[PDB]
């Protein structure tokens, strides 16, 4: 059988990177938006093969009537944001959740922080700090997943790769839990 | 345990296209909402 898995998020966010990371384990060096993008991989648990089918949306309000049209029959989310991002983090409350727990009121859900590796980085801390703010820490994005009330709280970076491949098998044990 | 993916396809790639002016390679329920 098919898994269907829709990762949405805001811009910037890192969604894209996020699964040609995984799908390919290459990272693209370019930046570009994304409108709809279907991925398929096949993926085997416990000797049994399943296609896993990855729905790339774009994380732009322009899209707001039409990125929904892609989920009838979602098994599970991604609601994604950067841990250094702190707007994308807050829309996760205020967007995104909201919008899927609409469109699908009993499908699953993850809360996924992206690009953890800038965490430490000093000119992204510098940039955050010319604003008065700071990256997400696991405490807090914990709080969010329980409150909110996701299956659980994942992390990861796209291009180091950790706790990447973690990220979609809990993906994969939520839409067949 | 769960494997690593494997057999990656790309299946739909949709891109507005500012020569024709308009989406190309849309989703079938997108295109009967924008064509
Ligand atoms: N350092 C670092 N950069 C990342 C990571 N993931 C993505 N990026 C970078 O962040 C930017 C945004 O990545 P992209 O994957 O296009 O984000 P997106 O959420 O798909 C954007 P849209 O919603 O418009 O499709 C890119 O410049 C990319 O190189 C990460 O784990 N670490
Ligand atoms: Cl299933
Ligand atoms: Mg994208």
């Amino acid at each position: 059988q098919t898994i269907k898995c829709v990762v949405v998020g805001d811009g910037a966010v890192g969604k894209t990177c996020l699964l040609i990371s995984y799908t390919t384990n290459k990272f693209p060096s370019e930046y570009v938006p994304t409108v709809f993008d279907n991925y398929a991989v096949t993926v085997m648990i416990g000797g049994e093969p399943y296609t896993l089918g990855l729905f790339d949306t774009a994380g732009q309000e322009d899209y707001d009537r039409l990125r929904p049209l892609s989920y009838p029959q979602t098994d599970v989310f991604l609601v994604c944001f950067s841990v250094v991002s702190p707007s994308s983090f807050e829309n996760v409350k205020e967007k995104w959740v909201p919008e899927i727990t609409h469109h699908c009121p009993k499908t699953p859900f993850l809360l996924v922080g992206t690009q953890i590796d800038l965490r430490d980085d000093p000119s992204t801390i510098e940039k955050l700090a010319k604003n008065k703010q700071k990256p997400i820490t696991p405490e807090t994005a914990e709080k969010l997943a329980r409150d909110l009330k996701a299956v659980k709280y994942v992390e990861c970076s796209a291009l180091t790769q950790k706790g990447l491949k973690n990220v979609f098998d809990e993906a994969i044990l939520a839409a067949l839990e | 345990e769960i494997s690593a993916p494997q057999n990656f396809q790309h299946r739909v790639h949709t891109s507005f296209d500012p020569k024709e002016g308009k989406f190309v390679g849309l989703p079938p329920q997108w295109q009967n909402i924008l064509d």
